[PDB]
C-alpha cells in the first residue's frame, strides 16, 4: 500500500553551513588548476553577462580580463572546498580565498 | 610435516601475542603422540590484560573435526572453566573449513558465550612466522584514541577507511579484534614506503 | 536573426550574443577515435587555411603521437567552444601542452 | 516488436549510446594531413 | 510419408556448417561492441 510517497521522507533535511576557522584549513593555499579554470571561467562568463571590471588595463575579451584578475589578485570570488556531508545536517566547509592564495601556472 | 612446524610456530605467535604461558613446554614426540590419540592439544597462554587465551591444535582426521556432538561437548565444558578465557582459538586442517556442522557448532558457542570469541583458523597460519614473512609489510595496531585523533583530523568515519579482516594472517598473529584500527608500513615503488590505516572487520566464518 | 535579414539593424546592444566565424587564434578541440589515451583529446589554436581548395584537418607531424594518428587515411573530429566557459577551460586546461 | 526493457541494454541502447554518449552539433570531422609549417599546438 | 506441404523448411536451409546446434553466449572477440568508433572513422583502426 501507500504510493511510495506518503511515508517517502523525500525531503532532506536543510543543512547548515560550518566554515572552519582561517587557523583550521588543512587544504592546500595554492589554487589547483581546476579550480584556477573554474574561476576563470565563472568570471568571465560574468563579464560576459555584466561586463564590469576592476581592470586598469582595458581587454577586449572576457577571457583576458579575467585571466588579468586572477592573475593581478582581484577576481571577486570566493573558492569554497566542502569536506563532510555530516549525518546530523551540517555541511562543513572552509571558504578560501583566490586573491589571497597562490596561482598555478595555467601558461 | 605441518605438525611440527605448527608446533614450534605456535609457541613463537604466543610469545609475538607478548603472553606467557601457564605450563611448561612439551616436547615434539609427546605433541604429536598426544595430538593423534587425544584429538587436540590444548594450549593455555595469559596476557598482559590478566586474561587466559586457550588454543587447540585439532588432529587431521581425528575424532573431533568429524562429528558435532564432540566438538560442541568440547566447547561446553571448556567454557564453564573458571578461567577469564579472553578468547579461544582452534587451529585446524584446511579441508575442515568447508565442513560446515563443525562451523555450525562455533557460531552456536559463539551466540551461546557472548562475553568470549572463538575463531577457528587453517594450519598455515601458523606454519610459519607470518610477521617475518618478506611479502607480509609491517602490521601494528593503533590504539582507539590515536585511531580516532586520525579519524577526526581526516573527518573520515571508520567505516570509510579501507578494511581488513580479522581472519587476516597479521592481524591474527597482532590480535585484532574487529572494530579496532591497524597501521601499516607498506613498501612503495613511488614513495619509498607508505603508511595507511585500515579497519578491522567481522572475520571469516 | 539571420545575419542576411538585418539589412537594417546595424546596432548590437550589449548584452546582445554574436555568432562569429572562427579566426585564427581561436582554441578547438581535436580527437582522433578511438580516445584511448588521455591525449587523445587536446587543444589546438585555430590556423585557419584561406585556400578554398584544402578542405583536410593540417596538424604538424609531431602532434601525432598524442593521437597516436598517421596520415594514411586517419579523420579527427574537431569543435571549436563557442561558450566563454568551455573556451577558458579549453585554453587553460586541455591545452595540448 | 521491441518493448520497453529492449530498450535500455547492449550498444545501441538507451544507456551506452544516448546516456553513456551522445551527438552534438557544431563538430566538425575530416580526414587529417601533415603540415610541417604548423606548430605542434596549431591544427589547419 | 510424403508431405512436402508441411516439411520443415528450416531443414530446407541446409546446414552447411559444423557446430550449429551448439550456442556461444560470450562476446565474440572480434566486434566493436564494446568499443565506440563511428562509420568512415573506423579507417583509424586500418594497419599501422
Ligand atoms: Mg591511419
Amino acid at each position: 500500500e501507500s504510493p511510495s510517497i506518503c511515508e517517502g521522507f523525500v525531503q532532506a533535511s536543510s543543512q547548515t553551513l560550518v566554515i572552519i576557522p582561517d587557523n583550521e584549513r588543512i587544504t592546500s593555499n595554492v589554487l589547483t588548476t581546476f579550480e584556477a579554470t573554474r574561476l576563470v571561467a565563472v568570471r568571465a562568463q560574468q563579464l560576459a553577462i555584466n561586463g564590469s571590471t576592476m581592470l586598469k588595463k582595458k581587454y577586449s575579451s572576457p577571457i583576458d580580463i579575467a585571466k588579468q584578475e586572477l592573475f593581478n589578485r582581484k577576481i571577486p570570488l570566493l573558492v569554497m572546498r566542502c569536506i563532510k556531508v555530516t549525518p546530523e545536517g551540517q555541511k562543513i566547509v572552509e571558504i578560501w580565498n583566490p586573491r589571497e592564495m597562490g596561482i598555478p601556472l595555467l601558461d | 610435516m605441518a605438525m611440527q612446524k605448527l608446533f614450534t610456530y605456535i609457541y613463537e605467535f604466543i610469545e609475538y601475542r607478548k603472553m606467557v604461558l601457564l605450563e611448561e613446554k612439551v616436547p615434539y614426540d609427546k605433541f604429536v603422540q598426544m595430538v593423534l590419540n587425544t584429538g587436540f592439544f590444548r594450549i593455555n597462554a595469559e596476557t598482559l590484560n590478566h586474561g587466559i587465551v586457550s588454543v587447540f591444535i585439532f588432529g587431521a582426521n581425528g575424532k573431533y573435526v568429524h562429528h558435532g556432538g564432540d566438538m560442541r561437548t568440547l566447547l561446553t565444558n571448556t567454557l564453564n572453566e573458571k578461567k577469564h578465557y579472553e578468547e579461544l582459538i582452534l587451529i585446524v586442517d584446511k579441508p575442515v573449513l568447508s565442513k560446515k556442522n563443525i562451523l555450525d557448532i562455533i557460531v552456536e558457542q559463539r551466540a551461546a558465550n557472548p562475553t568470549i570469541v572463538i575463531n577457528i583458523y587453517p594450519y598455515h597460519l601458523f606454519c610459519i612466522n607470518i610477521p617475518k614473512v618478506s611479502a607480509i609489510p609491517k602490521h601494528k595496531l593503533i590504539t582507539q584514541e590515536e585511531a580516532q585523533e586520525f579519524l577526526g583530523r581526516e573527518y573520515l568515519q571508520p567505516q570509510d577507511l579501507m578494511q581488513i579482516s580479522a581472519s587476516d594472517p597479521p592481524v591474527v598473529w597482532l590480535g585484532g579484534r574487529p572494530g579496532d584500527f591497524v597501521q601499516i608500513e607498506r613498501p612503495s615503488e613511488t614513495a619509498m614506503h607508505a603508511v595507511v590505516i585500515r579497519f578491522i572487520t567481522k572475520s571469516k566464518i | 536573426h539571420d545575419i542576411e535579414g538585418l539589412k537594417q539593424d546595424f546596432r548590437l546592444e550589449v548584452g546582445d550574443i554574436l555568432y562569429r566565424d572562427v579566426v585564427t587564434g581561436d582554441v578547438a578541440f581535436f580527437n582522433r577515435q578511438p580516445s584511448l589515451e588521455r591525449s587523445s583529446i587536446g587543444v589546438h589554436r585555430i590556423v585557419v587555411l584561406e585556400n578554398p581548395k584544402i578542405s583536410t584537418f593540417q596538424m604538424n607531424v609531431s602532434a601525432c603521437a598524442w593521437y597516436n594518428a598517421d596520415f594514411d587515411g586517419d579523420q579527427m573530429n574537431l569543435w571549436v567552444p563557442w561558450s566563454v566557459m568551455s573556451r577558458v577551460e579549453a585554453e587553460l586546461l586541455c591545452s595540448v601542452r | 516488436a521491441p518493448s520497453i526493457m529492449r530498450r535500455l541494454p547492449r550498444k545501441e541502447g538507451r544507456i551506452r549510446k544516448s546516456l553513456l554518449g551522445s551527438q552534438v552539433w557544431s563538430i566538425s570531422r575530416s580526414t587529417i594531413c601533415g603540415n610541417s609549417d604548423l606548430h605542434l599546438d596549431e591544427v589547419g | 510419408g510424403e508431405d512436402s506441404s508441411m516439411d520443415d523448411i528450416s531443414a530446407y536451409s541446409s546446414p552447411g556448417l559444423f557446430g550449429e546446434d551448439i550456442i556461444d553466449r560470450l562476446d565474440d572477440p572480434f566486434s566493436i561492441e564494446d568499443v565506440d568508433i563511428s562509420l568512415d572513422v573506423l579507417d583509424n583502426l586500418a594497419p599501422q
